[PDB]
């Protein structure tokens, strides 16, 4: 679900996007909730850091 | 409150109140020894965000029975984010 205003929440609980337990392995619906995205000085000026 | 959400730790132990927002591993059955002989509320500290110490002060600390003389009334919220305490203390 979204996020209320000003509210922080640190999870590593990989997200089952179905109804498929993984509980421990990430698959086909169960994706971890933290990605990260690189910068790089080549990158375009939407994807460079801000 | 099993160390895979952060929560907070508020603490009032008759001297300086203590609060703290940590990943905290909670004990089966959580207590502070009452002259304290034990320390138990929790069992670890990691990726802790907060931690505030007020000053000291004395209250009650020994086992001492009779009729009660003071009130102590709080209120406690959470609204976006931000949480609000109120109270009051009355004999
Ligand atoms: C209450 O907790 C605080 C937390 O730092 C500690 O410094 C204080 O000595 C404690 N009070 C006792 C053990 O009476
Ligand atoms: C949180 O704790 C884990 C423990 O394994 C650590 O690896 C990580 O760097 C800490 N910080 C964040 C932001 O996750």
């Amino acid at each position: 679900s979204n996020l209320k205003p000003f509210e922080r929440d640190i999870s590593t609980e990989i997200y089952q996007a179905g109804s498929t337990p993984c509980n421990g392995v990430e698959g086909f619906n169960c994706y971890f909730p933290l990605q990260s995205y690189g910068f790089q000085p080549t990158n375009g000026v939407g994807y460079q850091p801000y | 409150l099993d160390s895979k959400t952060q929560s907070l730790l508020i603490v009032n132990n008759a001297t300086n109140v203590v609060i703290k927002v940590c990943e905290f591993q909670f004990c089966n059955d959580p207590f502070l020894g009452v002259m304290e002989s034990e320390f138990r509320v929790y069992s670890s500290a990691n990726n802790c965000t907060f931690e505030y110490v007020s000053q000291p002060f004395l209250m009650d600390l020994e086992g001492k029975q009779g009729n009660f003389k003071n009130l102590r009334e709080f209120v406690f919220k959470n609204i976006d984010g931000y949480f609000k305490i109120y109270s009051k203390h009355t004999p």
